[PDB]
């Protein structure tokens, strides 16, 4: 039988311009290349992409923020790019010692930098909330998006920002580098007493491991039923069709009980959210809070 | 005992119970209320109530939708009860593929071609489809189609497309009288020779149901299309060689 | 009680095993033979996981814990309270397990749709005999499996992940993470695009899937369409699981040491080894 995992016959014909709506067409770039390699899995059209005033000034924090962080990296290498190349994942942009509190004093090799990358980060991090916001707004469209994205922005804000603010010290903050993060990460659960005892973190990991258990289990639905042209979600919303019903009778059959059209992506986008919005909390409450989670789960068993 | 972190960790499970709730109710816009197998109201509803509904307005002028609302098939159902308790299957009275029930069914979905953006129907057939053709893969066009039987059924002489999509979904199959029937791209396998259908034997391939538009295809069409082909994994396996 | 549109679907037919002998439905519950058979080994492994908790002395869910033989018990039988009872329950869930799945088959066969749900199925089951089988067996032992408790089995992959210093390291670990993140991106988008066509701005119809493309389009310049995301959720989610159980078979099989060792290959190459300077020279 066929899976319908990689297309079979790819059609390509002319590009699509796409919505018009209230977008302002000034913005919009012209039509990239088809790309035949990427029409085997989905679409094959690249292009045009919007760009206004927040995307040119996302993209321009964005690259300094990169930029500061390369700098940084080409001085940790003295400069010599087989030195860089060799040691790219150990090298890291660290925050200002302990001793510089929360001041914004630090000198730039003494985590000034740092300092410095993080403001560019915040800039453009916020200016591509505030395009997902406005995209959807220009044609129109609910604001699900935006507000999915605080949930991921919420945790980054915890790790870099409110959490390091309540601590006292930039100090507690999150360096910038591949393996330095990593070694931040295990050092951050030896330091709390192990986060395995966070409950918000193990609230964290059942939607993260949830959110793959939902994704498998929607997209093989999905896909499933797409000899019903099952994939034409919206459609299916507005007018129900034997896609929708066999979808939904596997389940209800299978485990008692069964999700609409709609509704499936409502439990899709909230078990996502959680992950992060539980994370945050979890690491926020730790070091202000609780010092250890070991020890604060024995006496709340 | 009762520190910030044990009041925030029971205010979420708050939180997650309301929410588990919310999500619940709210997947019961379809469907519900549940019925007896003869088709009546049950008594056991399940301990969560039906969402008040809600309206959705559909785009160009094709009215609105309010869920929940009193459903209906809209169509008969050629089936007996099997037994006197519930939880038994119901056998079809008649040629199951005709009479559209089981894995055969569709749905009285609304008898218009689901429509792009634009209002311009959704999926055309690429003769009718400036600028298309294809691009990678084995083209069909020309190829003879062959039934789980190994006997040809017909050729492709056209593909319809979804056109904002840019994707093959069904192949267009000239039978040997001449009329031509719809078949889905994902029931299909597109070899270097042929285009072998394991769905359906060549004799149920005019079984197909047929289109009253030779350029378009109603959402009504689709259903009762990719039901009969889908069908046919169960109800044409005698046909089915080895 | 039925769906308002499932009685057109209960027909006869699509069982594997028995024909109709188990070919009705509890409920809601479809049965088939493998319905029964998944029955069978779920209440004979809630039983012995009752017997394992009378042999530990408590009944509070929090404190259960059906452990695997000891090491010296090698790949042998164990008697039951000293790793027999965690034998026999691993025979059980990997008994139902695979029920499960071909009770999901049977199901859709009977419903005339694709068989990928299954099959994303077994992944998960191919993980979790990557931990009590295959590693187990592989490195001589069932005392390297992991014990069946809601805290313990945390304590266990912390015992196991710091025997090789940071798993970070573990390069198959930071493929399947990323996948794992990259999934859940994905759902978060993918779930809030539909609703943001579904429910629009007040005042406004039901957006079309131009709009969706159009709005993906505009944000990152491109959009893998509708039947690509649905193909991608399942890749990624599967890969995940995939690149979990390949970081966990080479795990003390064919690597030992700690997993930080496997990048100071790329750090002592005989061509740079000893420039002097940086964080390795
Ligand atoms: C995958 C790699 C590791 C591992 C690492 C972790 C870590 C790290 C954590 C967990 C956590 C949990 N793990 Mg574990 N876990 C493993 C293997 C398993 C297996 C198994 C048979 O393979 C099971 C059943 C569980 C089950 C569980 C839950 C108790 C909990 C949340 C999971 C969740 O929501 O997932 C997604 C699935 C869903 C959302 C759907 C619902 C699944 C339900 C909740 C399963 C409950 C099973 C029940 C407790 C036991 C059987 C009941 C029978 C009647 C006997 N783990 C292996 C050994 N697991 C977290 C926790 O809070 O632990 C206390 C946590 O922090
Ligand atoms: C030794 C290591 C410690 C440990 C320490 C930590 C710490 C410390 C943290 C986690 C966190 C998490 N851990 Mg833990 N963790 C351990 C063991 C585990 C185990 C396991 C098998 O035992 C599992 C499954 C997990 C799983 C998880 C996740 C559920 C959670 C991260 C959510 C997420 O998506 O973050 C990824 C998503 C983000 C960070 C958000 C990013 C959003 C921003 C806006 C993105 C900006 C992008 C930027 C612009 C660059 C863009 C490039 C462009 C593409 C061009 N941990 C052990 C106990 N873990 C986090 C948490 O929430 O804990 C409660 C956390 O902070
Ligand atoms: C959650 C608890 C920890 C944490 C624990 C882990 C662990 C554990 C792992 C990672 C891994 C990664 N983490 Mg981390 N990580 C945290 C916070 C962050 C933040 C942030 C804004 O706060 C960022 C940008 C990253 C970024 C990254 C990537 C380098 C990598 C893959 C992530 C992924 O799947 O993205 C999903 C997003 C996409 C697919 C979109 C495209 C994203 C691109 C690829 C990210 C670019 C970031 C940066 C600019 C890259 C420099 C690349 C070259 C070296 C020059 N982490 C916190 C502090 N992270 C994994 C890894 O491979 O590490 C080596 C890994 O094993
Ligand atoms: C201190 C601990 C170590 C560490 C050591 C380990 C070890 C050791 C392992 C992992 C593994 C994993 N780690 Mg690590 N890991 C750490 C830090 C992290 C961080 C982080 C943010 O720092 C992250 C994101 C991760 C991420 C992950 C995943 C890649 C993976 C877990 C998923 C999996 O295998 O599912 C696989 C899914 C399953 C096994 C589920 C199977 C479910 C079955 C088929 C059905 C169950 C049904 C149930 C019983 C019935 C329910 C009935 C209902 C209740 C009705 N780790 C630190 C550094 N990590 C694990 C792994 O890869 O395993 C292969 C693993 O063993
Ligand atoms: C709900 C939780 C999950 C989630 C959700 C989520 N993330 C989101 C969203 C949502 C709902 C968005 O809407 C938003 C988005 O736009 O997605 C497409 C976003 C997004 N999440 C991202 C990343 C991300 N999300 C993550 C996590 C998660 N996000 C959670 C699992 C992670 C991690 C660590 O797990 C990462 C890394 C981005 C893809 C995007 C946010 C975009 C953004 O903020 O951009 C600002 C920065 C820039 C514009 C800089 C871009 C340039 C770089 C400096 C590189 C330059 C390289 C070089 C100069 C050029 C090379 C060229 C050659 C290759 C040709
Ligand atoms: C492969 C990608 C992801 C995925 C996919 C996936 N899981 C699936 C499916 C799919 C596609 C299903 O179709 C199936 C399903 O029906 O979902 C509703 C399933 C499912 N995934 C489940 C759970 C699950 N999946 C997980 C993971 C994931 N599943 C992957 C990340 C996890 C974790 C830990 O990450 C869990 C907990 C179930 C909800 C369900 C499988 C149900 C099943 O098999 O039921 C038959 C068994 C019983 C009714 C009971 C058996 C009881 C045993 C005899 C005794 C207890 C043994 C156990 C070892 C004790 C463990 C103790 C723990 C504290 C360690
Ligand atoms: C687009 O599409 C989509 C949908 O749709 C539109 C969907 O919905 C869904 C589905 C997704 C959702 C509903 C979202 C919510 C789902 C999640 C968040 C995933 C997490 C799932 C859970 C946490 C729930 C999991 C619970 C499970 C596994 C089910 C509960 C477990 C059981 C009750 C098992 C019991 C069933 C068994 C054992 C099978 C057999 C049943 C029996 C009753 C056995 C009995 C045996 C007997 C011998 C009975 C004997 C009786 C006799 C003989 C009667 C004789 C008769 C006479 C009178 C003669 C998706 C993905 C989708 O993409
Ligand atoms: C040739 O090379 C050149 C020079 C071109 C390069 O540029 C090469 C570039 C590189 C090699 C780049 C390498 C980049 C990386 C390795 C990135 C890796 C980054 C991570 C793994 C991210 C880790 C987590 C980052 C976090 C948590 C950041 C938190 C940010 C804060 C939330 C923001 C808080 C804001 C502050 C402190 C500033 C306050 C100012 C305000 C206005 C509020
Ligand atoms: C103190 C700790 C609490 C957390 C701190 C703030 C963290 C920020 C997180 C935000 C909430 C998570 C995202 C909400 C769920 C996803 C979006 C959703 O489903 O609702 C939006 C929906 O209506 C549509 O928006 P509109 O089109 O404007 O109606
Ligand atoms: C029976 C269980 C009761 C539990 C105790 C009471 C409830 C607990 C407390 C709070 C739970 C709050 C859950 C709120 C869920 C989100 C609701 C919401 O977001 O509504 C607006 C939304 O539709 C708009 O979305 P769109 O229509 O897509 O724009
Ligand atoms: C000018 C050309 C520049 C090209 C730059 C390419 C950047 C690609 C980045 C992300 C793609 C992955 C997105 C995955 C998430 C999709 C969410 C979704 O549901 O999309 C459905 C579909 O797109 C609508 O129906
Ligand atoms: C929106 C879907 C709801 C999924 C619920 C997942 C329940 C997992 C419970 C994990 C328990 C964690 N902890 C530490 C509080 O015990
Ligand atoms: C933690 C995720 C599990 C959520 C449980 C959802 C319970 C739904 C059961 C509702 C019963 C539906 N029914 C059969 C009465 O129609
Ligand atoms: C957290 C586990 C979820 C289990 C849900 C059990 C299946 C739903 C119950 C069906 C009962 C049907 C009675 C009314 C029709
Ligand atoms: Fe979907």
């Amino acid at each position: 039988e066929y899976q319908n995992i990689f297309t079979q016959v790819q059609v390509r014909g002319p590009a699509d311009l796409g919505m018009t709506e209230d977008v302002n067409l000034a913005n919009r770039s012209g039509v990239g290349p088809f790309s035949t390699l990427l029409g085997w899995f989905g679409n094959a059209q690249l292009g045009p992409i919007y760009l206004g005033s927040l995307g040119v000034l996302s993209l321009f924090s964005g690259l300094m923020w990169f930029f500061t962080i390369g700098i940084w990296f080409w001085y940790q290498a003295g400069w010599n790019p087989a030195v860089f190349l060799r040691d790219l994942f150990f090298f890291s942009l660290e925050p200002p010692a302990p001793e510089y509190g929360l001041s914004f004093a630090a000198p730039l090799k003494e985590g000034g930098l740092w300092l410095i990358a993080s403001f560019f980060m915040f800039v453009a991090v916020w200016s591509w909330w505030g395009r997902t916001y406005l995209r959807a707004q220009a044609l129109g469209m609910g604001k699900h998006t935006a507000w999915a994205f605080l949930s991921a922005i919420w945790l980054w804000m915890v790790l870099g920002f409110i959490r390091p603010i309540l601590m006292g010290s930039w100090s507690e903050a999150v360096p910038y580098g591949i393996f330095s993060h990593l070694d931040w990460t295990n050092n951050f659960s030896l330091v709390h007493g192990n986060l395995h005892y966070n409950p918000f973190h193990g609230l964290s990991i059942a939607f993260l491991y949830g959110s793959a258990l939902l994704f498998a289990m929607h997209g093989a639905t999905i896909l499933a039923v797409s000899r019903f042209g099952g994939e034409r979600e919206l459609e299916q919303i507005a007018d129900r069709g034997t896609a929708a019903e066999r979808a939904a009778l596997f389940w209800r059959w299978t485990m008692g009980f069964n999700a609409t059209m709609e509704g499936i992506h409502r439990w899709a986008i909230w078990m996502a959210v959680l992950v992060t919005l539980t994370g945050g909390i979890g690491i926020l409450l730790s070091g202000t809070v609780v010092d250890n989670w070991y020890v604060w789960g024995q006496n709340h068993g | 005992n009762f520190d910030l972190a044990s009041l925030a960790i029971y205010s979420f499970w708050i939180f997650l119970a309301g929410l588990i709730y919310y999500l619940q109710t709210e997947n019961m816009r379809e469907g519900y209320p549940l019925e007896n197998e003869d088709g009546t109201p049950a008594a056991n509803q399940g301990p969560f109530p039906l969402p008040k509904p809600k309206t959705f307005i559909l785009p160009h002028g094709r009215g609105t939708l309010t869920v929940p609302g009193p459903e209906s098939e809209d169509r008969p159902i050629a089936l007996a009860r099997t037994a006197v308790s519930e939880g038994f299957p119901h056998a079809p009275t008649g040629d199951p593929m005709k009479d559209g029930v089981g894995p055969a069914s569709w749905v009285a979905r609304r008898d218009l071609p689901e429509l792009d953006g634009h209002g311009h129907n959704k999926i055309k057939p690429m003769k009718a489809a400036a600028g298309f053709h294809v691009s990678a893969g084995k083209n069909p066009i020309g190829l003879p189609v062959r039934g789980c039987d190994l006997e040809i059924a017909g050729k492709v002489v056209d593909i319809w497309v979804d056109i904002p999509e840019q994707m093959a979904r069904f192949l267009e199959v000239e039978l040997k009288d001449g009329s031509t029937r719809l078949l889905p791209m994902q029931m299909v396998k597109v070899q270097s020779n042929r285009v072998h259908v394991n769905a359906l034997s060549s004799d149920l391939f005019a079984g197909i149901p047929t289109i009253k538009s030779p350029t378009e295809v109603t959402l009504l069409e689709e259903d009762k299309i990719c039901g009969y082909v889908a069908g046919g994994l169960m109800y044409a396996a005698p046909k089915r060689k080895s | 009680a039925l769906l308002s549109f499932e009685r057109k679907y209960r027909v006869p037919g699509g069982t594997l095993v028995g024909g109709n002998l188990f070919d009705f439905w509890v409920g809601p519950f479809y049965v088939g033979f493998f319905g029964v058979a998944t029955f069978f080994f779920a209440a004979l492994g809630i039983i012995l996981i009752a017997w394992s908790a009378v042999l530990q002395g408590t009944w509070n869910p929090q404190l259960i814990s059906v452990y695997p033989p000891a090491l010296e018990y090698g790949l042998g039988g164990a008697p039951l309270a000293k790793g027999g009872l965690w034998q026999i329950i691993t025979i059980c869930a990997t008994g139902a397990f695979v029920s499960w799945a071909l009770r999901e088959v049977e199901i859709c066969r009977k419903l005339g749709i694709g068989y990928h749900i299954p099959f994303a199925f077994a992944f998960a089951i191919l993980a979790y005999l990557t931990l009590v089988l295959f590693r187990p067996v592989m490195m001589g032992a069932w005392g390297y499996a992991f014990p069946y408790g809601i805290w313990t089995h945390l304590d266990w992959v912390s015992n196991t992940g710091y025997t090789y210093g940071n798993f970070h390291y573990n390069p198959a670990h930071m493929i399947a993470i990323t996948f794992f993140f990259t999934n859940a991106l994905a759902l978060a988008l993918h779930g809030a695009l539909v609703l943001s066509a579904a429910n629009p701005e007040k005042g406004k119809e039901m957006r079309t899937p131009d709009h969706e493309d159009t709005f993906f389009r505009d944000l990152v310049g491109y959009s893998i369409g509708t039947l690509g995301i649905h193909r991608l959720g399942l890749l990624l989610s599967l890969s995940a699981v995939f690149f979990s159980a390949l970081c966990m078979i080479i795990t003390g099989t064919i690597w030992f040491d700690q997993w930080v060792d496997w990048w100071q290959w790329w750090v002592k190459l005989p061509w740079w080894a000893n420039i002097p300077g940086g964080i390795n020279g």
